[PDB]
């Protein structure tokens, strides 16, 4: 796993001295909740297929600095926060049902430009 | 479609009710503005300005209208109570130093075109 | 924005010198800055030492453009006019001695333990609570974040210039002075090479429908006494669409979210000014702070409200 | 490139760009009216009033489009249209070093809902657009008027509303004040028609009616 | 520049830097307030032929919006590749 | 490419940790702090001796406007108002009429100097140099109403300053 | 040339003057009415006629790019002069 | 179609007391809707393809000062564009401004042919080209 | 029923025969550019502003006066449509006075706007220019000929709408120049309307000479009362001033024409 840093360099980033396992229970948790979405739902197959991808990512690779620099997601602080962030999300699209048909078409020329 | 959606209201008596909440506020604050900003005018005569704008909006049958006024005026009362307005802004309300304009056709006939 | 609304290109010797005179400006605002922050602190002679480098730097404008602070010189093409012979020598007297003002600055300020009792720890923001309020530039590089508009997503020559991005650790006003000083320097270090690379041509797209042409052109040639004329009257006409443009100003990210509709008149022109969004946290980076502490944290986002007013 | 006043097209960014209006659009079919990628290669995703907060909270949390920053967000007036009121979201992704563009549309009566729960930053635009064009923010934590004056009555920034206003300041001496008047102007304002008779650009002609 | 040898000892001393070679005061080393007169070049499209303006009319090459989606197995993709990370800088990382 | 500002972690050792402790005790720093304020007290300064003295200016520079003529005492104004068209702030009201001689020129041509911003553009629009920023900066006035030019207000500026205005232009019309 | 009104006060180049009746004449009392002294009209009317031999002749206004646009004068007319129609001067072809 | 609590509401729309125009600005004033007139100076066409909608022209007076034209009127340059006359009369009817709009005019279509000019025994022969 | 089909830019449109490639143009909302063409006058076809390509056709034709053919597309705005374009302008431009700031039709002009719109930003024009005598034609119409880019619309509404065979051309080549030959006043109560149609600020309004440019001026459309036809006019003005009549099209009543007491 490396020397530990001391830092991230970003104000309020913490240092994640465990960011496998981190990384690890993140990915598993997005991947249980996409399993309430529908098949169907794009949502549901492109985030399984990045989420999948960066967990197998964190399996192969086990020092910190190859598997920031195969993640191309910044420090594996970042990381760990944007899992989160799709955790977050996944959570939100549970509710919201994006995959349903469009609510209202626009009016006849609501988009027209120029008028 | 065939229907709109609300700003708070339901409904016209659910506009009224808010409306007279804000009536109350308006009311009540009248005395502590007079005091406060040291207006050289009665306190009868800042109740009498706040029902003579609230007359003026008696017309709106639309409950979105009277709900954006209502609003609008909850602004308003902010902007008094928290002493945002300066003094010259209340008396912004009393035309003290603008003439009386006419309102009959003759005087109107002599002093220019304007309908 | 109006030259990527106009599918036209300014040329490259416009496009140098337009560099050159963002950094001389660069230079300009952060003098100001700093020293109108350390003044409200109570450092009041850095202030004026660094006011004799922002007379001359006006020196520079009004010799390219006529006006000390308003120059109206970068254009939709390119440049107004091109740069008087020996304005190039005067710039490159000027810069060779500013690193000793800078430097001058730096022994009243910057190790000073009652200018850091004053800015360091104050007015700390996190990096992600950066980028949820809006925040750009020295704002978002106090707090770590390695973003610079001019490196990321370069606009004229700034690809082909050589600098540093200065980046914080702490989010707070001390870094953030740190960040600007260091700013300065790296705007020294492009504004050299912006004198050693100067290239030869015109200065305005040669392109009389969006620039107007030259006079002795215009009082000779049909076509261009027409393209004049109508330049001058009804101005040239946008092609339809919107844009959004953003540039690294020395404020931060400056942005345009200009409308066309067609015609010779912009539709809609929404301006994006950095001091409006880190106005907006004051009340958040002043939290837990005494009042002393909020003059700092004013300066530490530098504020002017032309642009945050509009 | 024999073409050195040309702007030059990058097709790559657009490709790019067309690919993520695409993925953006299939995942969220609910609220996607339209997308679209300008000739300057810029993409903008039109969507119902509805999806404000569902699509921007995507934007802003799925690992793909981390659009962390809200550069902007302003409105545009368009009075023949019966929603005249065009709400515009410019978002950037530091992660991918993109940008994009969010649109949706309302009127003078239906509330927009208010995006401060996404970005911090949009409190203080959501306020000077219901200042400038009188757009209301539904759920919005403080909104009032930010850059008109204290009791400002109108939108200044609706098309129908006159340059000068309907106001005038002054100082009066006798009731010892600045007061506000009816606007008179000593020399008015110098209405300009300067468009030509003859169409500029046959690439954007609508078709005739 | 007038000073004497005494005071620029004393304020080089004070300053701890050698400030007689950096003046912020100009001298005669500015350019002449009189200067030659210019002779600007012309821009590439000062052509007497091979020159039509429809082959050089950037306004007119602007098209409307591409859409690529109206109302009216893939993989995944992002807005553009991910950003580079930063590398240190070779002439001074620590300030 | 980056670079930390503030990235250093002192020394702990006995020598780095005694020079800190002086430098705490004995204020060195703030010394260093007097010292470069001493030193600026024994550098010439930068004031120049104004009126005597005037800051240096180009002929580029945009002062008070004019009205030219030709060398024949003929104005160069035609009247054909585009510096008022093209003028930002609308500073600018003209109306012409055929002159008893037939020319066409301006029977009125004022330029509200408070509505003007000094932008230069109108002398950029004009196909005749009849309209020009001068060089003249010293001249506020005690009332709002001198700053409301007439044509002939304009006129007299041109015949006033027209001998440096001339030099002016000669030096920068080709750049233009 | 600059003449008087009636009333004394000085006729512009325009032909401005208020008549006696006016009170606007209030605003140049303790004051002046600036008017310049140099109309353009009777000084292009100085300058001689070019007796150039050709049918057609161009007139920039001198000094090359720092007069007018460049336009051309027909000189056909013998009872007529061809005047420039920006600076005023005055052509016609030789003794006819 | 959609949960958002829809509420009935009537059909005249009036925003009048929610634009914070003074009350003279609105009875009073007379809106014109209309598709501009071709500038007959030109045989341009692109001018006349939108509708307007401008307001009754006030009184402008000369300016003691300098004799330059005044006005109160603050709606004298508001000048609003629409895309088809229902929408211009939509907006008007919406904020309470009277209005009176006419029919857009187009030119009719005409029959030239190049061949009458040289007629055998037409008057459309020309005398002269 | 008869209506054949013919193409503009691949829209297809239904046309009654004789049907000029201007008019096909013209119902997809496409001006073709031009200058001696007018709808109410007779086909001139002199100033080859409306030369457009016809697809698979080598060589270029009139818009104004060539009548469609079934199956034809016409090529708006094809190179050698665009090609066509801006050598006529430069050729229309090249002994063109410099008289833009002086002549009373800039900002409104048709040859300033085609210039900008259809042909080239610059000149290649190295000779000295034409120049022609004026014509004094009577006390409303002032004739600056040099700027006249021989059009012959002024001598085809004299013609056929006033009826008075007075102006005409005289000469040929280049110095052909439009006039009356001899020295003839232009009396007709219809003799402003050669005003408007002039292209060019070659026949310009006496009255209003010198004394407004086009973008100033507020438009009010109106009715004139001079006489009992009721003829719709547009009155121009400027701060607070009426600056000139000009006719507003009415087909039913004064088409584009006014009296000269209306003007
Ligand atoms: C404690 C003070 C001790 C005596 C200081 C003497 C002094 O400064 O002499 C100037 C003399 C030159 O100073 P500088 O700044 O190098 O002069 C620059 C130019 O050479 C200067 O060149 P310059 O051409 O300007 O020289 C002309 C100048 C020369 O001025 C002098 O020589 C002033 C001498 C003052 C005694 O005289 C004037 O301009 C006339 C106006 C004089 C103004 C008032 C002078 C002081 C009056 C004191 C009160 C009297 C009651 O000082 C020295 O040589 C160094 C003295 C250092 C003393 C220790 C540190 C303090
Ligand atoms: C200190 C000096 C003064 C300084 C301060 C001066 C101003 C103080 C007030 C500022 C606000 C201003 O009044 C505008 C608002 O709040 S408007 C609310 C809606 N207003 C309506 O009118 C709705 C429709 N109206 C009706 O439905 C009925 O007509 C009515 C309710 C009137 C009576 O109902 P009732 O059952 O007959
Ligand atoms: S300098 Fe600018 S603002 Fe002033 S009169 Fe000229 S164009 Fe107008
Ligand atoms: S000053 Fe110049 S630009 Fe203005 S009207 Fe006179 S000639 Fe035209
Ligand atoms: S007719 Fe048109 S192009 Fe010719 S001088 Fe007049 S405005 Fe210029
Ligand atoms: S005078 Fe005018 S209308 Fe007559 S031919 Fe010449 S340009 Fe055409
Ligand atoms: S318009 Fe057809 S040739 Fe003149
Ligand atoms: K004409
Ligand atoms: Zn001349």
């Amino acid at each position: 796993a490396g020397l530990l840093k001391k830092t991230t360099g970003l104000v309020g980033l913490a240092v994640c001295e465990t960011p496998h396992e981190r990384l690890k229970i993140l990915y598993t948790k997005i991947l249980d909740v996409l399993g309430q979405i529908p098949k169907n739902a794009a949502y549901r197959k492109y985030t399984e297929q990045i989420t999948n991808e960066k967990l197998g990512m964190v399996k192969a690779e086990p020092d910190v600095k190859k598997l920031e620099e195969q993640l191309q997601g910044g420090q594996i602080e970042e990381v760990i926060l944007q899992a989160e962030n799709e955790l977050s999300l996944a959570r939100k699209m549970l509710r919201w049902k994006p995959w349903e048909p469009l609510v209202e078409e626009p009016p006849a020329n609501q988009w027209k430009w120029p008028i | 479609g065939t229907s709109v959606k609300p700003i708070f209201s339901r409904d016209m008596n659910e506009a009224k009710r808010r409306v007279r909440e804000l009536y109350r506020a308006w009311y009540r604050e009248v005395p502590n503005t007079v005091h406060l900003f040291q207006l050289d005018i009665s306190v009868k005569q800042g109740r009498d300005k706040v029902r003579e704008m609230f007359m003026k909006n008696a017309h709106v049958t639309d409950p979105r209208v009277v709900d954006l006024l209502v609003i609008k005026g909850k602004m308003e009362l902010e902007e008094t109570i928290n002493v945002w307005k300066q003094r010259t802004h209340i008396m912004r309300f009393f035309h003290e130093t603008e003439a009386p304009r006419p309102t009959d056709f003759l005087s109107k006939f002599y002093v220019g075109h304007d309908p | 924005a109006v030259e990527k609304l106009l599918n036209i290109q300014p040329p490259p010797r416009a496009q140098w010198i337009r560099v050159l005179f963002g950094e001389i400006t660069r230079l300009l605002n952060h003098i100001m800055a700093v020293t109108t922050h350390a003044l409200d602190i109570g450092a009041m002679t850095p202030f004026f030492w660094m006011f004799e480098e922002r007379e001359k730097m006006f020196e520079f404008y009004e010799r390219v453009s006529g006006a000390r602070m308003h120059a109206a010189y970068i254009r939709p093409g390119g440049v107004h006019q091109d740069l008087p012979l020996g304005l190039l020598d005067d710039i490159y007297e000027f810069s060779k001695n500013f690193s000793f003002r800078i430097d001058e600055l730096e022994e009243m300020l910057t190790n000073n333990r009652i200018w850091r009792n004053r800015t360091v720890d104050i007015g700390v923001v996190t990096a992600e609570d950066a980028l949820n309020y809006g925040f750009s530039g020295v704002m978002l590089r106090g707090s770590g974040i390695q973003w610079d508009l001019r490196k990321t997503q370069p606009y004229d020559v700034y690809d082909q210039v050589e600098f540093d991005v200065p980046i914080g650790s702490r989010g707070d006003c001390y870094d953030r002075y740190l960040c600007r000083v260091e700013e300065m320097r790296q705007s020294l270090r492009i504004i050299s090479q912006c004198l050693n690379k100067m290239p030869p041509g015109e200065i305005k797209v040669d392109d009389a429908k969006v620039s107007p042409p030259k006079r002795a052109e215009m009082k000779t040639s049909m076509e261009s006494l027409i393209h004049h004329f109508k330049l001058y009257t009804e101005g040239y006409q946008v092609p339809p669409g919107a844009t959004y443009t953003a540039i690294e100003a020395p404020k931060g990210e400056f942005g345009v979210y200009l409308v066309s509709d067609g015609s010779s008149r912009p539709y809609r022109c929404k301006i994006k000014a950095p001091g409006f969004a880190h106005l907006a946290g004051l009340d958040k980076m002043s939290k837990g702070h005494m009042l002393a502490d909020v003059v700092a944290i004013i300066g530490t986002q530098d504020i002017v409200f032309g642009e945050v007013d509009r | 490139d024999t073409r050195p006043t040309i702007r030059p097209r990058n097709d790559v960014v657009h490709k790019q760009l067309s690919a993520f209006g695409q993925y953006v659009a299939e995942i969220l079919p609910k609220y996607v009216q339209q997308v679209q990628v300008s000739c300057f290669n810029e993409l903008e995703i039109f969507i119902h009033p509805d999806g404000v907060i569902p699509v921007l909270t995507f934007l802003r949390d799925h690992t793909n489009a981390q659009f962390k920053s809200l550069a902007d967000l302003t409105a545009v007036d368009v009075p023949t249209r019966q929603n005249r009121f065009e709400i515009v979201y410019n978002l950037l992704s530091l992660r991918f070093n993109s940008r994009i563009r969010v649109k949706t549309y309302t009127d003078e009566l239906t509330p927009i809902e208010s995006s401060v729960t996404v970005y911090k930053a949009a409190n203080w635009y959501e306020r000077e657009i219901w200042d400038m064009f009188g757009v209301f923010f539904a759920n919005h934590p403080d909104l009032r008027r930010i850059l008109t004056d204290y009791g400002f009555e109108g939108h200044p920034f609706r098309k129908d509303f006159p340059l000068s206003g309907y106001v005038e300041l002054r100082y009066d001496d006798e009731v010892k004040r600045v007061v506000a008047e009816p606007v008179e102007l000593a020399q008015e304002f110098r209405k300009f028609d300067l468009n030509s008779p003859w169409e500029a650009f046959p690439a954007y002609r609508q078709p005739p009616e | 520049a007038s000073a004497t040898r005494v005071i620029q000892l004393l304020r080089n001393w004070a300053s701890g830097r050698d400030l007689q070679a950096k003046l912020q005061l100009r001298y005669q080393e500015i350019s002449k307030r009189t200067q030659p007169p210019p002779k600007l070049p012309v821009g590439p499209s000062h052509k007497l032929s091979n020159n039509y303006y429809c082959t050089r009319d950037g306004r007119r090459e602007a098209m409307p919006p591409s859409i690529v989606m109206s109302s009216q197995e893939k993989k995944a993709v992002t807005p553009a590749p991910p950003i580079k990370r930063w590398e240190l800088s070779k002439d001074q990382p620590y300030l | 490419t980056y670079k930390f500002v503030n990235m250093r972690e002192p020394s702990m050792d006995m020598k780095s940790v005694t020079d800190r402790a002086a430098q705490t005790l004995l204020w060195t720093e703030l010394v260093r702090g007097l010292g470069m304020t001493l030193s600026y007290l024994f550098r010439e300064p930068a004031t120049i001796n104004y009126p005597f003295e005037k800051g240096p200016l180009s002929p580029r520079f945009r002062g008070e406007h004019a009205l030219r003529r030709y060398p024949s005492g003929e104005e160069r104004c035609i009247a054909c108002k585009l510096c008022e068209a093209v003028c930002p702030a609308q500073a600018i009201t003209i109306e012409a009429e055929p002159r008893a001689d037939g020319s066409r020129r301006t029977t009125r041509y004022d330029i509200d100097m408070t509505k003007c911003i000094y932008c230069g553009f109108c002398q950029e629009a004009c196909p005749v140099d009849a309209i020009v920023e001068g060089p003249n900066f010293e001249f506020s006035t005690e009332t709002h109403e001198e700053l409301l030019y007439n044509k002939e207000k304009l006129l007299n500026n041109g015949d006033k300053w027209e001998a440096e205005i001339a030099a002016n232009i000669q030096a920068d019309y080709l750049y233009r | 040339g600059v003449r008087t009104s009636p009333t004394g006060e000085k006729v512009t180049h325009t032909g401005q003057a208020y008549d006696d009746g006016d009170y606007r004449r209030v605003r140049f009392s303790d004051r002046q009415k600036e008017v310049n002294e140099n109309f353009a009209i009777d000084l292009i009317a100085e300058q001689p006629v070019s007796e150039v031999g050709s049918r057609v002749i161009s007139c920039d206004g001198g000094g090359g790019a720092l007069g007018h646009p460049r336009v051309y004068i027909n000189l056909d007319k013998e009872t007529k002069t061809g005047t420039c129609g920006y600076c005023g001067l005055q052509f016609r072809q030789p003794h006819h | 179609t959609q949960d958002t609590q829809l509420i009935a509401v009537d059909e005249k729309l009036d925003i009048t007391t929610l634009t914070g125009v003074p009350e003279e600005h609105i009875k009073t004033r007379k809106v014109r809707i209309f598709v501009p007139a071709r500038n007959n100076m030109q045989s341009g066409v692109n001018n006349t393809k939108k509708w307007k909608m401008e307001f009754d022209t006030r009184e402008r007076w000369e300016n003691p000062l300098m004799g330059w034209s005044s006005t109160a009127d603050p709606l004298s340059n508001l000048v609003l564009t629409f895309s088809t006359k229902e929408d211009a009369v939509a907006f008007a009817e919406k904020n309470g401004w009277s209005f009176d709009v006419e029919e857009r005019k187009v030119p009719k279509p005409k029959s030239k042919s190049y061949g009458a000019n040289f007629s055998w025994n037409k008057r459309t022969r020309v005398s002269t080209k | 029923s008869n209506l054949i089909e013919v193409f503009v830019d691949g829209q297809s449109v239904m046309v009654e025969p004789g049907t000029t490639v201007l008019q096909a143009c013209e119902k997809v909302g496409m001006q073709i550019p031009r200058f001696c063409y007018h709808e109410r006058l007779s086909v001139a076809g002199n100033c080859r502003m409306c030369l457009v390509e016809i697809e698979k056709a080598p060589k270029v034709v009139a818009a104004c006066a060539m009548p469609v053919m079934k199956g034809w597309n016409i090529l708006t705005n094809s190179e050698k449509s665009k090609k066509a374009r801006e050598g006529v302008m430069e050729f229309l431009l090249a002994n063109h006075p410099l008289d833009c700031p002086i002549c009373d039709q800039g900002g409104e002009c048709d040859l300033q706007d085609q210039s900008m719109m259809f042909g080239s930003d610059r000149s290649r024009f190295l000779e000295g220019k034409r120049a022609v005598e004026d014509k004094n034609i009577g006390p409303l119409v002032k004739t600056i000929m040099t700027r006249c880019i021989q059009c012959t619309r002024c001598i085809r509404f004299a013609s056929e709408i006033a009826g008075v065979d007075d102006l005409g051309t005289t000469g040929r080549g280049n110095d052909m120049q439009v006039g009356t030959y001899i020295e003839k006043m232009f009396m007709s109560e219809l003799s402003g309307n050669i005003i408007d149609i002039c292209p060019v600020g070659a026949l310009t309004s006496k009255p209003y000479a010198f004394t407004a440019r086009p973008w100033e001026t507020r438009k009010t459309e109106s009715i004139d009362v001079m006489d009992a036809v009721g003829s719709n006019i547009v009155v121009s003005t400027r701060t607070g001033e009426v600056m000139r009549i000009l006719p507003r099209m009415h087909e039913d009543i004064n088409e584009e024409w006014i009296s000269d007491k209306t003007r």
